[PDB]
RNA sequence: AAUGGGUCAGCGACUUAUAUUCAGUGGCAAGCUUAACCGUAUAGGGUAGGCGUAGCGAAAGCGAGUCUUAAUAGGGCGUU
RNA sequence: AACCCACUCCCGUUGAAAAGGUAGGGGAUGACUUGUGGAUCGGAGUGAAAGGCUAAUCAAGCUCGGAGAUAGCUGGUUCUC
RNA sequence: UUAAAAACACAGCACUCUGCAAACACGAAAGUGGACGUAUAGGGUGUGACGCCUGCCCGGUGCCGGAAGGUUAAUUGAUGG
RNA sequence: UCGCUGUGAAGAUGCAGUGUAUCCGCGGCUAGACGGAAAGACCCCGUGAACCUUUACUGUAGCUUUGCACUGGACUUUGA
RNA sequence: CAUGCUUGAGGUUCUAACUCUGGUCCGUAAUCCGGAUCGAGGACAGUGUAUGGUGGGCAGUUUGACUGGGGCGGUCUCCUCCUAAAGAGUAACGGAGGAGUACGAAGGUGCGCUCAGACCGGUCGGAAAUCGGUCGCAGAGUAUAAAGGCAAAAGCGCGCUUGACUGCGAGACAGACACGUCGAGCAGGUACGAAAGUAGGUCUUAGUGAUCCGGUGGUUCUGUAUGGAAGGGCCAUCGCU
């Protein structure tokens, strides 16, 4: 079953987004950008431990 | 003697010149599977309901 | 509080904030009421010489609720922006 | 047996027939699919409910091809 | 053809204390009122305290505004 | 036979009696019956064991206290327009 | 004080515990019984004169013996933050 | 303080219709007065109670393991 | 390796602590109790305190409701249709079915395109593969039940991509409350497209669990003499068949 992760952001902020993914099936990690409220830009997100 | 107000009552209301504010349920976990327009919504503070009003001021011993 | 079985209102709810224990010596004191120190002088200490606060605070601001009747002196207490106007404009000072 | 199930009812029809005054934002049908189309003044929800964008009367008109049913919105 | 009563006389069931809220009726009024306690003792004194004259915020705080927010934008609560 | 017991019928059941009587019945030198004095008791005693007995009370005596326990249950609640 | 029996006891049988300051029981403890006894004795358990007999199962749950290894308390306090 | 047939909280001395019938005892019998007696013991309910059981839960007397104390000397094996 | 001063455990021994419900003396006229002295055991036993095991011997309690009486059986939350009487709502241990998920593309946008089936013709297949033609128009498809929808296709393919954005929010629908649903518009930053524009997930309606308590990341808050810190608050998030 999907498994909950973080997405921690590339700047220096400790903001974060949560969502879940199928590690079983797709291995790798996401790369995905998104909006940093704390700077005000489209930055890059990576993912992490939800734990 | 005095009348004792309930502990855990006042701990949830707050007395203003508005009404008596009080914070949001469906906020603690489980916070992924929920929407953020959702999760936005219940962020403030609220006034409490019109039939709602004599239960708790009772138990805060304000009649 | 009870509702017949039902979850109630004081426990289906969160608890929240927190009580200051800062603000406990503090008061606030209208422009209305400035004009009734004995004279000429508004301090801590004169205020409790009239009944305007308790005696137990230390911490007094004044707030523009009114309007200031005669000229005084303030002696270590902070005012609004607003009345620290009205206070000047009715020939009062305003040191230390 | 083993039927005794059911869900709750979701208060779905017309809020507002033909004629009536109606303002910005307001709910004028609940819909599964779109048994009703938007005309001129009204928005699509993504649960396919129509609401009002402008002030004005309920129209409830049948036209064009496919003999679609459309409610819009007109001067008063 | 459900319960109670053989009859008479006597007795027999919404009270009191302390904290409060609303209404009626009074005293003072941007002020009102004292508690223990003194007392020439139902007088008079005692204004420590309580409530009101300002609110918003979880708070620091700021204040006819304040909180949220990057935002004197919007919105919540409050102000004649 | 006395004495100890209590198997059957009937009577009695507001009784002569809050467990009897008449007529029959069992044991009757024994693991017998009995007088006087003494010991063990309330979650305790004693019991050839029936949950029996512990002052006509026993699946936990009686008495006085906590105590006006608690009773979402029955009953009752008094003059007039 | 509605059940006298096929129920309880019983002589006999078996298992098991106990080396004496015994096991066991009543006692906050001192002590007392067991017993002024001593394994042919004392306690518990089942069966129930006598005759002929009492078959198979040690996987479960108990009890008894073993000590190599695994897990394991208070205690101690290396290391890191 | 009658019978019958209906009606009716659904089995009537008391209601409807109808039939019978002077007033009051005594000796007898028990068909009815849902006769008297005991706030049904069967059954269900109460967020009732007792007592009993066990590999229900949470504990506990007793029994038992080890550290420290009361608690010492010597020799030897042995790890640090 | 040798010794040295320590130090965990093991075994043996000694006597002086302790123990004796062993003997004989005294208090004494006494099978109690003390003191003395012989004998035996001996740092064991035993008691205090801390700790693991066992422990219905004993104790305080729990052991749901609905229900054509209770029990047994079944059910208890959510979605779709009928009952349901052409607005909404509407009961039964009434009649029928599903859910406790999926997807980093199965989302956004630009561009482009239409199905199932039938017949005829055509190498091994032959009713059914791929190819050509005509008819057909939705009898196909839609991640997942059923209902309502689907040509600006909401169905299918390709390129670029992250709007499955952050702060809000006029106005409504539902509604005992707590919850729930839809949303134009504004401000920041984006993505597609020449552009008007579209985008705050998926054709829609199921895929879920309050508070307390504890954990993790931030923080213009607080921080019991003072400066810190611990702890608390606020914001984000995790842990319930
Ligand atoms: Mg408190
Ligand atoms: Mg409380
Ligand atoms: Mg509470
Ligand atoms: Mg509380
Ligand atoms: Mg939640
Ligand atoms: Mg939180
Ligand atoms: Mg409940
Ligand atoms: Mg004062
Ligand atoms: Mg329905
Ligand atoms: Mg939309
Ligand atoms: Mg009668
Ligand atoms: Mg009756
Ligand atoms: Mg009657
Ligand atoms: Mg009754
Ligand atoms: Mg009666
Ligand atoms: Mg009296
Ligand atoms: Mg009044
Ligand atoms: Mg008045
Ligand atoms: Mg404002
Ligand atoms: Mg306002
Ligand atoms: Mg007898
Ligand atoms: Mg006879
Ligand atoms: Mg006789
Ligand atoms: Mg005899
Ligand atoms: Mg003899
Ligand atoms: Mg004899
Ligand atoms: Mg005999
Ligand atoms: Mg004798
Ligand atoms: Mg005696
Ligand atoms: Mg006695
Ligand atoms: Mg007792
Ligand atoms: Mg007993
Ligand atoms: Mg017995
Ligand atoms: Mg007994
Ligand atoms: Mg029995
Ligand atoms: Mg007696
Ligand atoms: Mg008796
Ligand atoms: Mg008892
Ligand atoms: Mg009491
Ligand atoms: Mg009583
Ligand atoms: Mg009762
Ligand atoms: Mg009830
Ligand atoms: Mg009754
Ligand atoms: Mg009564
Ligand atoms: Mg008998
Ligand atoms: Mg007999
Ligand atoms: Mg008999
Ligand atoms: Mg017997
Ligand atoms: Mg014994
Ligand atoms: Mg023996
Ligand atoms: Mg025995
Ligand atoms: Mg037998
Ligand atoms: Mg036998
Ligand atoms: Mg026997
Ligand atoms: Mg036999
Ligand atoms: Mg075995
Ligand atoms: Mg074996
Ligand atoms: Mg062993
Ligand atoms: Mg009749
Ligand atoms: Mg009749
Ligand atoms: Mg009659
Ligand atoms: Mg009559
Ligand atoms: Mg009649
Ligand atoms: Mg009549
Ligand atoms: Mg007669
Ligand atoms: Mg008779
Ligand atoms: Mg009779
Ligand atoms: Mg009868
Ligand atoms: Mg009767
Ligand atoms: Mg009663
Ligand atoms: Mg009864
Ligand atoms: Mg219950
Ligand atoms: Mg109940
Ligand atoms: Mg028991
Ligand atoms: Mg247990
Ligand atoms: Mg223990
Ligand atoms: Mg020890
Ligand atoms: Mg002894
Ligand atoms: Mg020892
Ligand atoms: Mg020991
Ligand atoms: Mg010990
Ligand atoms: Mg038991
Ligand atoms: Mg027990
Ligand atoms: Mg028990
Ligand atoms: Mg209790
Ligand atoms: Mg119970
Ligand atoms: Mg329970
Ligand atoms: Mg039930
Ligand atoms: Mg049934
Ligand atoms: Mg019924
Ligand atoms: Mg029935
Ligand atoms: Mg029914
Ligand atoms: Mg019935
Ligand atoms: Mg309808
Ligand atoms: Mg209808
Ligand atoms: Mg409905
Ligand atoms: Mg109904
Ligand atoms: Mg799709
Ligand atoms: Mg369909
Ligand atoms: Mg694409
Ligand atoms: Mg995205
Ligand atoms: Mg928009
Ligand atoms: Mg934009
Ligand atoms: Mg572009
Ligand atoms: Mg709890
Ligand atoms: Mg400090
Ligand atoms: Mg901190
Ligand atoms: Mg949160």
């Amino acid at each position: 079953m999907r498994e909950l992760i973080r997405l921690v952001s590339s700047a220096g902020t400790g903001h974060f987004y949560t969502t879940d993914k199928n590690k079983r099936t797709k291995p790798e990690k996401i790369e995905i950008k998104k909006y940093d409220p704390v700077v005000r830009q489209h930055v890059i997100y990576k993912e992490a431990k939800i734990k | 003697p005095k009348m004792k107000t309930k502990s855990g009552a006042a701990k949830r209301f707050k007395k203003t010149a508005g009404g008596l504010k009080h914070k949001h349920a469906f906020k603690s976990h489980i916070l992924t599977k929920m929407t953020t327009k959702r999760k936005r919504q219940l962020r403030g503070t609220s006034m409490l309901n019109k039939s709602d009003v004599a239960r708790v001021e009772r138990s805060l011993r304000l009649r | 509080g009870f509702e017949g079985g039902q979850q109630p209102l004081h426990r289906r709810l969160p608890k929240f904030g927190f009580v200051s224990l800062k603000a406990m010596d503090r008061a606030e004191v209208r422009t209305s009421e400035l004009a009734k120190v004995e004279g000429d002088v508004v301090s801590l200490q004169t205020l409790k010489d009239a009944n305007l606060i308790n005696q137990h605070v230390q911490r007094v601001k004044v707030m523009l609720s009114g309007e200031v009747g005669r000229a005084v002196t303030l002696k270590g207490i902070a005012a609004t922006k607003g009345a620290r106007a009205a206070i000047e404009a009715a020939g009062g000072k305003f040191e230390d | 047996t083993r039927n005794g199930r059911d869900s709750e009812s979701k208060r779905l029809g017309v809020k507002l027939f033909g004629g009536q005054a109606v303002k910005a934002g307001n709910i004028l049908v609940r819909q599964r699919g779109t048994k009703f189309h938007a005309g001129y003044g009204v928005g699509l929800g993504k649960d396919h409910t129509l609401f009002a964008k402008v002030d004005g009367v309920v129209k409830f008109e049948t036209k064009g091809a496919f003999g679609r049913k459309y409610v819009s919105i007109v001067a008063a």
